[PDB]
């Protein structure tokens, strides 16, 4: 999908645009001997705020040259602390320390 | 019969961490890193005992 | 084409083998995230001269 700047500029307030974005982290690298292509990708519309607020993980792949890919994101520890059920019935995280 | 391990050999506990993807001569070989030397060995040949 | 070591060893002198060789200089580099493949290319027969 694409959003014209014309619609960004002329839509009534209350319209809900749906912008798409590439995570180009896993984009393939060009072959070392392939001739350059003409042309240039451009982006005109940008977020004002962080977009990946739902993102638990990212780039679950190995990289050959490096230990972890740049921009790789591990899950937070909180997703994995089963914790306990308190006597009240409220869920609790595991204690950070004894006592 | 249980063959004895030869005198020069080095004990190494298997662990997932010892094996990795790595570049080596335009291939993504399953490199092994020797825990003592730290050396990486993309080919199964030429690895330390 | 391939040449068996068996034929290298058992052919009469005067036979003219035709060995092939790769110039792997222009071989493609693997993608950085592609998982390693199993197996290993090996060469058994070599030139003695350029």
């Amino acid at each position: 999908q694409h959003v014209d700047a014309e619609s960004i500029m002329t839509a009534p307030k209350g319209k809900l645009f749906h912008l798409q974005f590439m995570d180009g982290l896993l984009r393939p690298e060009p072959s070392a001997f392939d001739p350059p292509a003409s042309g240039e990708d451009m982006r005109l519309i940008y977020p004002l705020q962080p977009i990946s607020v739902a993102r638990s993980m990212r780039a679950i792949v190995n990289h050959n040259e490096v230990d972890r890919p740049r921009g790789a994101v591990a899950p937070s520890s909180y997703e994995m602390d089963t914790g306990t059920l308190s006597r009240n019935g409220d869920l609790l995280y595991s204690p950070v320390a004894n006592g | 019969f249980v063959p004895d391990v030869p005198e020069g050999y080095v004990a190494v506990q298997y662990a997932h961490r010892l094996f990795s993807s790595s570049l080596a001569n335009k291939r993504n070989r399953v490199t092994y890193t020797h825990p003592p030397t730290g050396m990486a060995y993309p080919s199964p040949t030429g690895r330390p005992h």
